[PDB]
């Protein structure tokens, strides 16, 4: 049950190691942009 | 018979006759509902879903909108099937 | 004043420069960068091809660096995207604000792939 | 003066145009209560970015080889047993879902999780409100034609529009509605 497919590499290396940086310093770059109101 | 003449010749007689010939009477005895008055007066949202909301209008110069057009169209579909469907029980076999 | 020079302050170059997309006003931010997204797009596919990792196979040599060109653009058209949200938050060029540069960022998405599949299709 | 989804029609009092995409189309006035309007523009938005996530989803499995069609999927068993999923998904769903209504009834916009609204990249305005509706509008029309296609045609989205192209006027809902016999006998 726990097994996870043997695929599962091919998708979160290039997600967690390419997309989510991608997007959390999108994100933190915004941030830290922001001015107050 | 063929359908595509059958059903687009009838449709094309049914509207050809709604638009110029019973356009007039039917505008006529739709202001015949106008003497009676309106539905409802409220402001309630059950209210106004029996209001004309949205009016259909339309550049055709005698005022043919779409709501006719369906209308008429209606009627053209349902008598070209008819003239179809009897039509087709000529040489049937055991029906 | 600043060092007066040629290359500063010269007719030819200044000519030059006004004529390109980013120094020519009066055009739609959107259509400004759909012609500098083309330009960068078609470029960006040629050292890709020929030097990446899949240079030597006959016919996936194109594919690859052809679709890793596709992927640079993608990235920087989020770095547009981005630049402009931290830039304009709150001025005679419409392309130099918050509505502007964001038409702008959209446009070099669309001309940047629409270049880098121009240039595909000149290969095969 | 917007353009209207009917040529010479003045939009409706109801609606104003403040919202993304309003074309002044609403033939049957069911937004008319504003505290129902407000729900259905929410409404709106979530069946389209499911829709545009399945239109993907179905368009991106076909494409990169998956097999069998998107309506056969769930008769294909993976590696969790199918009892398992349902309880995982529910529970998931749930969670997703109910603090997804408690944001909007707070804030009144559209979130992920503890972000209303979640915009981690800062991208929004006008323009992207009105581009999401539209290409939002255009993947319900296109998941329900993947629904039919598939009733009739019985082929995946991107094998029928192959078949079209092929042959134009040969293959089309005209010659499917008369042969299902044919498509359906093979
Ligand atoms: C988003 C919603 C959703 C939609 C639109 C569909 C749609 C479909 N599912 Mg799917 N499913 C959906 C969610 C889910 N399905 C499944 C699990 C299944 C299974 C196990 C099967 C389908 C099947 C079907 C089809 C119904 C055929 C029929 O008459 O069988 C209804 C049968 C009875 C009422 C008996 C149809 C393509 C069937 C299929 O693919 O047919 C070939 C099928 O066998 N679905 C799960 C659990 C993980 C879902 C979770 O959200
Ligand atoms: C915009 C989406 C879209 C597109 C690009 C296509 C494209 C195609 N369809 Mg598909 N189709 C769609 C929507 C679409 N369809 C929808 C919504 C339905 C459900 C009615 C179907 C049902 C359908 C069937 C049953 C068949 C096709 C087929 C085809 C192919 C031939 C064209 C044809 O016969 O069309 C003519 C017939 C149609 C039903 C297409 C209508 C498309 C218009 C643009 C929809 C407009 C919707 C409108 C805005 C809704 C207003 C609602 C109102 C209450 C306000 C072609 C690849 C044929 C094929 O060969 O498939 C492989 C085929 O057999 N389509
Ligand atoms: C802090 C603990 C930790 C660390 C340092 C790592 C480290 C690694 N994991 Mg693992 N992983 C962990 C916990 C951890 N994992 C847990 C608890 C799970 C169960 C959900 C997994 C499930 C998992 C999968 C399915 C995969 C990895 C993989 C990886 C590798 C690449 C990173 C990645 O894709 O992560 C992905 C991480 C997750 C999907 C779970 C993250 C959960 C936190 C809370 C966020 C790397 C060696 C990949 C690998 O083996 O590549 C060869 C890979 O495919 N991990
Ligand atoms: C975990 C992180 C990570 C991952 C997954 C990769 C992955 C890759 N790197 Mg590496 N790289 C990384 C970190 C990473 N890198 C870092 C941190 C650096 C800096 C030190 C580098 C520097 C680097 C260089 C200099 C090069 C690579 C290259 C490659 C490729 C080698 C395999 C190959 O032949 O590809 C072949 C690639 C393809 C056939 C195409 C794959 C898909 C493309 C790249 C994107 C497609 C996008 C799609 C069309 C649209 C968007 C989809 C998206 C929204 C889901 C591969 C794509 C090589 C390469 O070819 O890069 C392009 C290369 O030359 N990397
Ligand atoms: C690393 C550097 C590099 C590399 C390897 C390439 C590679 C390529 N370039 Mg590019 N190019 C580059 C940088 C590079 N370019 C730069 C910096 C510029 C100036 C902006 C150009 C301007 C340029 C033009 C104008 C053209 C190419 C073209 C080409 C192709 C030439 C093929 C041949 O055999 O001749 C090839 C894909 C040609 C091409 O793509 O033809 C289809 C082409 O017309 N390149
Ligand atoms: C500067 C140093 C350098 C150089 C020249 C190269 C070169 C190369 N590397 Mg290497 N690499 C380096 C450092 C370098 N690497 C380092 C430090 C690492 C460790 C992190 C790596 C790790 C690495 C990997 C993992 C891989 C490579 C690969 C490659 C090849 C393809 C790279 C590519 O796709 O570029 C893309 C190029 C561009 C997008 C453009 C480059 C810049 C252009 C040409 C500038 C032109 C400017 C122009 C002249 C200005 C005109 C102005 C005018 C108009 C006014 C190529 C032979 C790949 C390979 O397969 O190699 C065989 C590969 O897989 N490298
Ligand atoms: C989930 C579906 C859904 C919902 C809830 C809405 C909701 C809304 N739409 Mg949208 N719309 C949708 C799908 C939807 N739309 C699709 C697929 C299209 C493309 C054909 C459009 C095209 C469209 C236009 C052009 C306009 C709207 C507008 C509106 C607003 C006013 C009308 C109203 O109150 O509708 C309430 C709707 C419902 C309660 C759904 C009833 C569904 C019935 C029961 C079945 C319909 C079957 C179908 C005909 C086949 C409202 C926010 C107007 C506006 O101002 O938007 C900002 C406007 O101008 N919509
Ligand atoms: C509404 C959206 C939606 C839904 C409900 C599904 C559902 C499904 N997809 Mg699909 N898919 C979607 C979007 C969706 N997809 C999108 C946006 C893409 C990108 C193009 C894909 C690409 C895709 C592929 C390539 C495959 C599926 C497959 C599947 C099936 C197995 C999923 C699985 O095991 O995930 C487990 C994995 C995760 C939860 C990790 C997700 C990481 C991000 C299942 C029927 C598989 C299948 O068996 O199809 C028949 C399959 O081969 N999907
Ligand atoms: C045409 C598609 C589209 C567009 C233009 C937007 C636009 C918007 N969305 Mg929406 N959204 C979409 C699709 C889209 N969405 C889909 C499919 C989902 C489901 C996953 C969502 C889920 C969602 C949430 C939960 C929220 C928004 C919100 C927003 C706003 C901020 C984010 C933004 O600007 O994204 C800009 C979008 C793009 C630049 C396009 C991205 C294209 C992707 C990367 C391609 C993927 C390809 C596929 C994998 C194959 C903005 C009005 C936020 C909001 O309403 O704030 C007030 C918000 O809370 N969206
Ligand atoms: C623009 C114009 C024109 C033209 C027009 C046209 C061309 C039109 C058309 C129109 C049309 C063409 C229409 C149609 C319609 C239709 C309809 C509306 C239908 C309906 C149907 C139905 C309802 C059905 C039913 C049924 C069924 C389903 C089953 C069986 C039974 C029956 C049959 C009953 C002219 C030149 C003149 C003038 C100028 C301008």
């Amino acid at each position: 049950p726990f097994v996870p497919p043997s695929w599962a590499p091919s998708v979160f290396v290039p997600l967690t190691g390419l997309v989510l940086p991608a997007i959390a310093m999108a994100t933190l770059f915004v941030y830290i942009e922001k001015e107050a109101p | 018979l063929d359908p595509q003449i059958v059903i687009s010749g009838s449709t094309a007689a049914f509207l050809a006759i709604g638009r110029f010939v019973f356009l007039g009477y039917q505008r006529r005895e739709a202001n015949f509902d106008s003497t009676v008055g309106p539905k409802t007066t409220g402001a309630t949202y059950f209210d106004d879903l029996q209001k004309n909301s949205t009016i259909f209008a339309t550049n055709d110069p005698a005022g043919f909108n779409i709501i006719d057009v369906a209308g008429w169209g209606a009627l053209g579909h349902a008598v070209g099937f008819a003239v179809l469907a009897i039509n087709s029980l000529q040489g049937a076999n055991l029906s | 004043g600043m060092l007066e020079t040629p290359v500063t302050s010269a007719p030819i170059v200044a000519t030059y420069l006004s004529n390109l997309p980013a120094y020519r006003t009066g055009v739609a931010p959107v259509l400004r960068g759909v012609e500098i997204g083309l330009a960068h797009g078609f470029l960006l596919a040629g050292p890709f091809i020929k030097l990446g990792p899949l240079r030597n196979v006959p016919e996936t040599a194109e594919i690859a660096g052809s679709l890793s060109a596709a992927g640079l653009v993608l990235i920087l058209a989020l770095c547009l995207s981005i630049y402009g949200s931290a830039q304009f938050q709150s001025a005679r060029d419409p392309l130099f604000s918050a509505d502007g540069w964001s038409e702008f960022a959209a446009g070099f998405l669309v001309g940047g792939e629409a270049g880098v599949a121009w240039a595909y299709v000149c290969t095969q | 003066a917007r353009p209207t989804w009917l040529p010479g029609l003045n939009p409706p009092a109801h609606l104003k145009g403040a919202l993304a995409g309003d074309n002044g189309f609403d033939p049957l006035g069911l937004g008319q209560d504003e505290g129902r309007l407000k729900w259905y523009a929410e409404a709106e938005k979530t069946n389209g970015r499911w829709a545009m996530m399945a239109v993907a989803g179905i368009l991106g499995q076909e494409l990169l080889g998956v097999t069998p069609a998107w309506w056969e999927a769930g008769a294909k068993e993976y590696d969790i047993p199918a009892q398992a999923l349902t309880p995982i998904e529910f529970i998931v769903m749930g969670f997703l879902e109910i603090k997804r209504y408690q944001g909007f009834k707070q804030t009144g916009t559209s979130g992920f999780i503890n972000s209303f609204p979640f915009d981690p990249a800062g991208m929004n305005s006008p323009s992207m409100a009105t581009k999401e509706v539209k290409n939002g509008r255009l993947a319900m029309v296109a998941f329900i034609g993947f629904c039919v296609q598939a009733l009739a045609t019985r082929t995946q989205p991107i094998e029928g529009l192959t078949a079209h192209l092929a042959d134009p006027f040969g293959k089309n809902i005209t010659y499917y509605l008369t042969h299902l016999p044919e498509t359906l006998g093979s």
